[PDB]
């Protein structure tokens, strides 16, 4: 038809300009917080992918959760989670924040960061390196690209 | 009171400004320049009792040329009765006044 | 035709605004020994547009707390001024033909600091309230210097008219007759824009964004080009003063190509000066322009006054 | 590279050509093709008033040389 | 005279009213006092214009200096007031009475 | 005509970038997330409070200062006149009492802030 | 007659000061200043007073800021009040709208003479002189005209602003 | 002129900005009356003829008074082509 | 020449304002056409609302605010 044609178009449009230009929150908790610095370092340049970081949260798109949360932590992080506007979306970053980690058994560690927040995408290792978590912003931007939101507001 | 040292001393420190027609700069002339000056020439001497009656004609022209307050009643007058024969439908006004006519250099 | 005109001086300030975004980040990048954006587009050419893409469609939250007229008039205000004051700028036939170009300028960036200061007041939060106050702060510090240095720039013109300005260095460029005022008006230039190292306003490191912390989407991306917009108006403003080109006026063409490349330096410059320093504190730049630029400042603008007089070359046009 | 950033700057120029050409075209136009007439005091304003209003067409910029006095 | 004049004269009247009334702060009796000199100083401007006494042109210029020299003296005082009570409020000036 | 002809095409394009910010996309606003910002939690007082200026002799200075450019700025046209010698001695008077102001104000402690 | 647009500038300048005058809270109390000192600069445009106008507005805005900054430091409260958050400033607010609009209906309408003298009305136009000018302007040359004829007003401002300065340090030193 | 020598040595060589304002100062100060031209700017601002120069009634006792622009009579402005 | 065209213009002006005056005013029982407002009997320059006073709203705009208003 018509309509589907002009709401895929613009869906195309939007998750391209969504995905091109991705800016998370400057937000680190531990040694992980070492290889997202390495990321931005010239050998990987992750500016070079419209991946650039802002300090408010009003002005971030993806938060990365790099380091252990910690019980005396975990309601900060919910609500610098809360504070960034729709569309938002969350990577996982390490063992730590992934499920515990080194400190799952301890008793100040939240066993995995997506008992706070939903998570998009899990990066894993301790730490990651930075070409992975390098692939992982990319993975994030396939599953953006994929996304169809108009589409399934037309067929509604 | 008024201790005039100037008068004395010849200082002039503050009377360049004090009238409208006092040695403006570039010789540019006040929009009052002729009554002011004839209101003065008249009053100055006589002294500031006789002024408020032997001189009232040159003042009232002065006031009238700083305020406009009767060309102003004398020009609302004349469009109070040229809008009423209008609206009456006698007046037909020229073509200068609606901007037919041409202009002259 | 006059909305022709003005719609062909705002819509190519605004593009030009956004790809000098996309340049500042390539500029700053090939400096840091990397690259910047190359993977949107070509060489990055589509960055800007997937950046106002997303910013223009993702939500804008207005706080509780927050004072909702003033909240939203602000950004307002800071982007039409920013457009406003591009009209009188010669190049070389200015938009507005006012025989005081230079003063209404003046005002104008006066009133553009009163935008930054109503959003950090209307945000109802501890860092904006802060920034505000290093807003006002900042300009205490530089508004009679930059005021100062102007008029002394400008008595070698004879008149605040800026088309005049044109003429008056027909022949040499007026940098090389006052270039102690060039580099005293150029520092005042980058401190007005809130610019490295002056950048207080804002002050990543310091305040987390600052004044303008709360705004999210549209309203930020709105100061965002009413401060980049600031930035290319205030250096294209220098570039006339101090740099000025041959007009010749059967191909004004030709001004116009020297003017936008002198405009182009002084923007990178401005750029390569953020890159290259570190920043300063909001009480060491009150006393940096008060006591330094401030004494010479007064000092030349005795000289000014007297070498005209002294050397019977006084300009034209009372 | 170094010179990748080239092509954004010479967009960024091309931006800033616009206006400045545009506006003196738009004079040239709205002129008869002859530098927009400056009126900064009153002199030139009566000037180009008188202009106007021996032009016979309304417009200013319609000279008459000499072969309007016969 | 024309409404301009009239409405100008309106303004003078408005600021001195909210001048006089006094509601609870220092610094609004400050803006209306400020608002007085804005007054003053657009119907000088306009009565100078109108009548093209070149020579008094400087005149508003002149006013609007010692208008700031007012308002920086207000303002002094207005520290020190402060300073004393940590509120600019007029109600805490009342230690000495007629 | 023109200038506020540029002003109200200015104005009008602002408010109409603002209003398609805030219209085009979807709004999902809940009392958590507009809440005022703190870095992590919630904030003690209130920024309403009283926030000390430390520089108020420096914004008074300034006030007075800003005349003396009012003062100053006539002078490309006043440097036009028959007698420079007046026009030279009033502006270099102006200019010295600006700069001895100044000094006073330097010499007294007056431009350190407050402790 | 002709757009009214000195009229309309004079409005919006009174309901600034309508605004600024009911005490609501300085900032908003500024923020009517400021478009009251904007307005008037547009309105002395209007007559051919460009230089003070703008002169006006620049001194205002410097001014302004100062002050803006003053009422946050000491003049500040929990609630900040505007011109609908209290009965009084609203009361103020629609007192002096009402007076402004009752006296241009009352002149609009009948030359009716309120304090000082008549009403008038047709326009402001009307008064304007048809005197032309030269090459130079009449505002500038009467203002620059301070330096060369106003040795003594010169004078009496440079002490007053030296003795100003002295004054203001004198009453924040403190003790 | 001994202990100013130490001075203005102390002088530069902490404050050199205070010191080239004074110097810039003081000689934009004196400078000007020692000035040979300031007469010949005076020249100039007086030469310029903003508004129109009336004509005056023939007396019949005006030598000096030229009859037209052209006569060597009134004065002469050669100095100024050579400036 | 200037000023020469100049007080043609304006007296012409005048003129035709004095001619419509004297057709208006005819029925008014005591309006005397072209009488003063001055006592003196001497020229006074028009205030620009006896020149303009009947035109039209144009010519009025560009008599007033034509100079101020062109940039
Ligand atoms: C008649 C007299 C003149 C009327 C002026 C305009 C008409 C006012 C009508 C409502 C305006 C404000 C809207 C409102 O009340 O809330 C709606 C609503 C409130 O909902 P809420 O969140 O539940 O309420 C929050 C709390 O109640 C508390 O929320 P709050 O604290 O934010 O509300 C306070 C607000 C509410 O207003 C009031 O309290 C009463 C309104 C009276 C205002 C008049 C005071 C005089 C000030 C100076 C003169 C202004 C110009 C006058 C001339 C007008 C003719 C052209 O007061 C103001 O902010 C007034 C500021 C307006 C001045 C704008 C001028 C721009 C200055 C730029 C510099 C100038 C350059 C030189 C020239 O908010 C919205 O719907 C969102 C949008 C609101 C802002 C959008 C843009 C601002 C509105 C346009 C103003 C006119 C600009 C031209
Ligand atoms: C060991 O101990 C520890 C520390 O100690 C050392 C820590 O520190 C620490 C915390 C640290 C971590 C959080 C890691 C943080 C990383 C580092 C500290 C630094 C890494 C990078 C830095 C931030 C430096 C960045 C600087 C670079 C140069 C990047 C560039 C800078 C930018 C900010 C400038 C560019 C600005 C943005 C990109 C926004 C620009 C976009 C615009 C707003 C859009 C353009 C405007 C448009 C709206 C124009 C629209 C107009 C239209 C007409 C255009 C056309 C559109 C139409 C559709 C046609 C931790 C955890 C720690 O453990
Ligand atoms: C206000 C005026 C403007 C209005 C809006 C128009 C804005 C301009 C549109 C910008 C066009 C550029 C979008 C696409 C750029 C091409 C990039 C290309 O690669 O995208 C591919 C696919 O792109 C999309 O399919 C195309 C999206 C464009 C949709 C067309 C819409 C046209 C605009 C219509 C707007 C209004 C519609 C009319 C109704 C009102 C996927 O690539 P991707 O995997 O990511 O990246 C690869 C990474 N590598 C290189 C490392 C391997
Ligand atoms: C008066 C003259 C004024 C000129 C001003 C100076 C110059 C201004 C122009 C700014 C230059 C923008 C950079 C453009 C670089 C070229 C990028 C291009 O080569 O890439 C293509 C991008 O193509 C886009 O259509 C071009 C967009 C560039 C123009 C947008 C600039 C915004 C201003 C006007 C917006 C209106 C957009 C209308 C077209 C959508 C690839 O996308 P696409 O072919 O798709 O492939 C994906 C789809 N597939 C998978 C099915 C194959
Ligand atoms: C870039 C510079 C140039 C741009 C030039 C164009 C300017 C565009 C103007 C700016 C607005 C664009 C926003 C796009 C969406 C429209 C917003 C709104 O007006 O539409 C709906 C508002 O409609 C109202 O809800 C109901 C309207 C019922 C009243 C009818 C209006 C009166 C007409 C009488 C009816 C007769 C037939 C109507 C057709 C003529 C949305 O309601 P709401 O959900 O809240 O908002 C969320 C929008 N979402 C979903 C996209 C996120
Ligand atoms: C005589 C009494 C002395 C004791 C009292 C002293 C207290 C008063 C302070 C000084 C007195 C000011 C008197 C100056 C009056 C101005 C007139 C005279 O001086 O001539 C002027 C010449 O001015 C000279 O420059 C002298 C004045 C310079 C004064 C120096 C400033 C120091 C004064 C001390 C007090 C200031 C504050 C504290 C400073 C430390 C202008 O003459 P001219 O230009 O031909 O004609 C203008 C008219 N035209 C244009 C139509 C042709
Ligand atoms: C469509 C109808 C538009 C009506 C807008 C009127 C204002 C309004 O109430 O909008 C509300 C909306 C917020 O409501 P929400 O509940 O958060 O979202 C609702 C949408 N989902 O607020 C706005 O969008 C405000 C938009 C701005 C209106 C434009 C007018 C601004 C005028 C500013 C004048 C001052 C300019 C100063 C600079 C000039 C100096 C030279
Ligand atoms: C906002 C701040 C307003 C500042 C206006 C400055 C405009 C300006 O300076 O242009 C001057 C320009 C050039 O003239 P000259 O310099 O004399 O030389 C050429 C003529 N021979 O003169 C003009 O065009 C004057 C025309 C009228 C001025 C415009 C007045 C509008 C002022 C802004 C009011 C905005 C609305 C008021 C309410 C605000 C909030 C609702
Ligand atoms: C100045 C430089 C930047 C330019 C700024 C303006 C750019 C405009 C570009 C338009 C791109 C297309 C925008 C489409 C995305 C709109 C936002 C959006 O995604 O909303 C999704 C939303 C999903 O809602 P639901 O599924 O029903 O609810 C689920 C939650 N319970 O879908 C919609 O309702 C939007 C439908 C289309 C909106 C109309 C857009 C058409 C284009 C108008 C653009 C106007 C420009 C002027
Ligand atoms: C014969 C008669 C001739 C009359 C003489 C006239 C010439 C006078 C000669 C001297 C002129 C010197 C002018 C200097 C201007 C002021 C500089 C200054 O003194 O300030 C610096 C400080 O200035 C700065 O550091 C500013 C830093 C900002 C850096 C920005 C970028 C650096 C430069 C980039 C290029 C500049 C381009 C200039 C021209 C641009 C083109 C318009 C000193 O400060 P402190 O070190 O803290 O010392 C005081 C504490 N004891
Ligand atoms: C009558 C002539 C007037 C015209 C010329 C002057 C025009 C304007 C220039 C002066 C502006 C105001 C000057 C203010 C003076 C302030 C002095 C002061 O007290 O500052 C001292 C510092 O300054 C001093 O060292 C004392 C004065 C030093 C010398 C000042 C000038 C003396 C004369 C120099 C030039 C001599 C003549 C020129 C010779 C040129 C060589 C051939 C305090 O140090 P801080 O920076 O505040 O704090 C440091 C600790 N953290
Ligand atoms: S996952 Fe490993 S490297 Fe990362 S924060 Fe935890 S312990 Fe450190």
């Amino acid at each position: 038809s018509r309509g589907e044609y002009v709401v895929a178009k613009l869906d195309d449009l939007v998750n391209w300009a969504r995905r091109s230009s991705l800016w998370p929150m400057t937000f680190g908790l531990a040694c992980c917080a070492v290889e997202m610095m390495h990321m931005a370092a010239p050998r990987y340049d992750m500016d070079r992918f419209g991946v650039v970081f802002r300090a408010s949260p009003r002005q971030s798109d993806v938060m990365i959760v790099a380091g252990t949360l910690t019980n005396k932590m975990a309601p900060a992080l919910r609500k610098v989670y809360d504070q960034m506007p729709e569309p938002r979306y969350v990577v996982s970053m390490g063992s730590c924040a992934n499920g515990g980690g080194y400190y799952h058994y301890s008793y100040s560690v939240v066993r995995g960061c997506d008992r706070i927040v939903p998570v998009d995408i899990y990066v894993p290792g301790c730490p990651p390196t930075a070409e992975a978590l390098l692939y992982g912003i990319l993975q994030l931007q396939r599953k953006i690209k994929r996304e169809k939101r108009l589409r399934i507001w037309y067929r509604r | 009171p008024f201790f005039d040292v100037q008068k004395r001393l010849g200082l002039d420190l503050d009377r360049w400004m004090t009238i409208q027609s006092a040695e403006q700069p570039h010789k540019i002339p006040g929009r009052c320049h002729a009554f002011e000056k004839e209101w003065i020439e008249c009053a100055h001497g006589i002294g500031g009792i006789r002024a408020e009656k032997e001189c009232k004609i040159e003042f009232d022209d002065f006031v009238e040329c700083l305020l406009r307050q009767k060309t102003m009643k004398r020009l609302s007058a004349i469009k109070r009765q040229r809008d009423k024969l209008i609206k009456e439908g006698k007046y037909t006004p020229p073509p200068h006044h609606l901007g037919k006519e041409d202009p002259r250099p | 035709m006059f909305m022709i005109n003005i719609l062909s001086l705002i819509i190519p300030i605004l593009l030009a605004v956004a790809f000098l975004t996309l340049v500042e980040r390539k500029v700053l990048g090939y400096m840091q020994l990397r690259k910047g954006p190359n993977v949107v587009g070509p060489y990055g050419l589509l960055q800007p547009i997937a950046d106002a893409l997303k910013l223009f469609t993702k939500e804008p939250l207005r706080p509780a707390t927050s004072s909702i007229s003033m909240f939203i008039i602000a950004p307002i205000l800071a982007l039409s001024l920013a457009l406003t004051m591009w009209v009188p700028l010669p190049m070389p036939y200015p938009l507005i033909n006012m025989n005081l170009g230079v003063l209404f300028m003046l005002a104008m960036s006066s009133l553009a600091v009163y935008s930054i200061l109503w959003s950090g007041w209307a945000s109802n939060s501890k860092y904006a309230l802060i920034g505000a106050l290093r807003a006002v702060a900042q300009t205490i510090s530089y508004e009679v210097t930059l005021a100062i240095i102007l008029l002394s720039v400008l008595l070698m013109n004879g008149s605040y008219t800026l088309s005049t300005l044109i003429t008056t260095q027909e022949h040499i460029w007026m940098i090389f007759t006052s270039w102690p005022l060039a580099m005293m008006w150029f520092i005042s230039t980058l401190a007005e824009t809130n610019r490295a190292p002056f950048d207080l306003t804002e002050g990543e490191s310091e305040l987390v964004s600052g004044f303008n912390v709360e705004y999210a989407a549209g309203p930020f991306a709105m100061f965002f080009m009413a401060e980049y917009a600031n930035i290319i108006m205030m250096n294209a403003f220098t570039a006339i003063l101090f740099l000025g080109a041959s007009h010749d006026p059967h191909t004004p063409e030709l001004y116009t190509i020297n003017f936008v490349l002198k405009t182009l330096a002084l923007t990178i410059t401005f750029l390569w000066i953020r890159a290259s320093y570190p920043r300063f504190r909001y009480d060491q730049l009150m006393h940096l322009l008060w006591k330094s630029f401030l004494p010479l400042t007064l000092a030349l603008c005795m000289w000014h006054i007297s070498l005209p007089i002294m050397t019977a070359s006084i300009p034209p046009q009372s | 590279m170094w010179f990748e950033i080239l092509p954004g700057i010479a967009v960024m120029a091309a931006c800033l050509f616009i206006p400045g050409m545009a506006t003196a075209h738009i004079h040239k136009f709205t002129n008869g093709g002859k530098e927009k007439r400056v009126a900064h005091f009153s002199y030139q304003w009566n000037l180009m008033e008188r202009d106007r209003r021996i032009s016979g067409v309304n417009r200013y910029h319609v000279t008459k040389g000499l072969e309007n006095i016969d | 005279m024309p409404l301009v004049y009239m409405n100008i004269i309106m303004a003078f009247a408005i600021a001195l009213a909210g001048l006089l009334m006094y509601r609870s702060h220092l610094m609004s009796s400050l803006l209306c006092l400020e608002g007085m000199m804005l007054s003053l100083f657009i119907m000088s401007t306009l009565i100078i214009l109108n009548t093209h006494f070149t020579l008094a042109n400087m005149m508003p210029i002149i006013l609007l200096v010692f208008a700031a020299c007012e308002a920086a003296l207000g303002l002094s005082l207005l520290v020190m007031v402060s300073n004393t009570y940590g509120t600019d409020y007029v109600q805490n000036l009342n230690l000495l009475q007629c | 005509m023109n200038i506020m002809l540029t002003l109200l095409t200015n104005v009008t394009l602002a408010s109409l970038l603002v209003l398609i910010a805030f219209w085009l996309p979807q709004l999902n606003a809940y009392s958590e997330k507009t809440s005022p910002y703190e870095c992590g939690f919630d904030p003690m007082g209130s920024a309403r409070l009283p926030f000390s200026m430390k520089f108020f002799l420096v914004a008074i200075t300034f006030l007075l200062f800003d005349l003396e450019i009012a003062l100053l700025l006539p002078l490309p046209w006043a440097s036009q006149t028959n007698n420079l010698k007046t026009m030279l001695t009033m502006a270099l008077f102006l200019l010295i009492l600006l700069a001895a102001s100044l000094a006073y104000e330097w010499t007294q402690k007056g431009l350190e802030w407050a402790e | 007659m002709t757009m009214y647009i000195a009229f309309i500038l004079s409005t919006i300048f009174v309901i600034g000061f309508v605004g600024f005058s009911s005490k609501p809270s300085p900032i908003y109390g500024g923020l009517g200043l400021i478009v009251s000192g904007g307005v008037g600069c547009g309105i002395v445009l209007n007559f051919g007073g460009s230089f003070l106008g703008l002169m006006v507005f620049l001194i205002y805005l410097g001014g302004m800021l100062v002050v803006f900054g003053y009422t946050t430091a000491m003049a500040t409260e929990m609630y900040p009040e505007v011109w609908v958050s209290n009965k009084t400033v609203f009361g103020a607010f629609v007192s002096g709208l009402m007076m402004e609009f009752c006296m241009v209906y009352y002149a609009l309408k009948e030359e009716e003479v309120e304090i000082i003298f008549k009403f008038n009305g047709l326009g402001d136009w009307v008064i304007y002189d048809t005197g032309d000018s030269g090459f130079f302007s009449e505002e500038a040359m009467g203002i620059a005209a301070l330096y060369s004829y106003g040795t003594w007003l010169v004078i009496v401002t440079g002490w007053s602003l030296l003795i100003g300065v002295v004054v203001i340090m004198e009453i924040t030193r403190g003790n | 002129a001994g202990r100013i020598a130490s001075f203005l040595k102390n002088a530069w060589a902490k404050e050199p900005v205070l010191v080239a304002s004074f110097a810039i100062g003081g000689l934009a100060i004196i400078l000007p009356s020692l000035s040979p031209y300031t007469n010949y700017a005076i020249r100039i601002n007086r030469a310029t003829p903003y508004n129109y120069p009336v004509p005056l009634r023939d007396d019949g006792n005006m030598p000096d008074v030229p009859s037209h622009p052209q006569d060597p009579q009134g004065p002469s402005l050669e100095w100024l082509k050579n400036l | 020449l200037f000023q020469a065209e100049k007080d043609r213009r304006v007296l012409q002006m005048l003129r035709e304002n004095l001619e419509e005056e004297a057709i208006i005013m005819k029925d008014v029982p005591d309006w005397k056409v072209g009488e003063s407002v001055f006592h003196t009997t001497r020229w006074v320059t028009p205030m620009m609302g006896e020149l303009y006073g009947l035109r039209t709203n144009e010519e009025i705009l560009s008599a007033t605010y034509g100079f101020i208003w062109y940039t």
